[PDB]
């Protein structure tokens, strides 16, 4: 069974998701609006939405046990690398099978593969992100599960520039640890075959997402009429240099 | 480096 250690970390990190993951996507009435006639014209509210994404994360983050006891570096190395990836995990409960979308509550907020394209995005990366957010959906994932990946997610010593990778080794394992007991105790046969290796197979979907959104990305933001559409705060986590 | 919103964002 879970140790009370075990369920205090699920319950922070249940919490910590409904506090930073609105459901009714209220705020997406003050992102710029979407524009579907290129020009680019969903660049401006999905750059919004993206900015708006990160600040969630964030604020996610910043409860997830252990987190605190980093340095400011580290934690800004973490989250700088795993960002995009918590996005993309986290879009998972607006996306549906019904016609491989993201549904934020309404046509406007109902983001398709042309979208994305009209963000300035090819099938390099949006083929692949929708057979990741397919194979993600069909696991299943109790609410419990999907907290805890994003949390392992962010909390990955092998990130680019992390100084204290013991440290950071040692929060990942006990949140894993958690993870793999919460399969065994609480996610019942059959669904329950081999997903936490399932689980640890979309964190590397999500390394190669990362790569080529950077790719892409880098390549958006080169062109200073592409990054003039883009946040502060996005020029800041993905990047700048243009 | 060089990173003061998600530094301010985390504290
Ligand atoms: C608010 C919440 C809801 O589930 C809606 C949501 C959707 C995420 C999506 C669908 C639109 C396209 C997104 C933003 C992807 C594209 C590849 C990111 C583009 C960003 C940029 C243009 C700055 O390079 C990542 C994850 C995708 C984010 C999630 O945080």
């Amino acid at each position: 069974k879970l140790s009370e250690e075990q369920q205090h970390i699920i319950a922070i990190l249940l919490d910590a998701h409904h506090k930073t993951y609105d459901p009714t996507y209220a705020d997406f009435r003050d992102f710029r609006p979407p524009v579907r006639m290129s020009p680019l014209s969903m660049l401006p509210h999905l750059a919004d939405l993206v900015s708006y994404s990160i600040q969630k994360v964030i604020g996610f983050a910043k409860m997830i046990p252990g987190f605190r006891d980093l340095t400011s570096d580290d934690q800004i190395v973490l989250l700088k690398s795993s960002a995009i990836e918590v996005i993309m995990l986290r879009s998972n409960q607006s996306f549906t099978m019904d016609d491989m979308s993201w549904d934020c509550g309404s046509q406007d907020y109902k983001y398709d593969v042309t979208d994305v394209s009209k963000a300035g995005h090819t099938l390099e990366l949006i083929e692949p992100l929708i057979k990741f957010q397919v194979g993600l959906k069909k696991l299943n994932l109790h609410e419990e599960e999907h907290v805890l990946l994003m949390a392992i997610c962010i909390v990955s010593p092998d990130r680019p520039g992390v100084q204290d990778a013991k440290l950071v080794e040692a929060i990942q394992d006990r949140l894993s640890n958690t993870l793999q007991t919460y399969i065994r105790c609480r996610h019942p046969p059959p669904g329950s075959h081999q997903l936490y290796a399932k689980m640890i197979q979309k964190l590397a979907d999500l390394r190669s997402l990362n790569e080529e959104h950077s790719k892409q990305y880098r390549s958006l933001s080169f062109q200073p009429e592409n990054s003039m559409k883009l946040t502060p705060l996005v020029l800041e986590v993905f990047g700048n240099e243009i | 480096k060089n990173h003061p919103m998600l530094m301010n964002l985390l504290k």
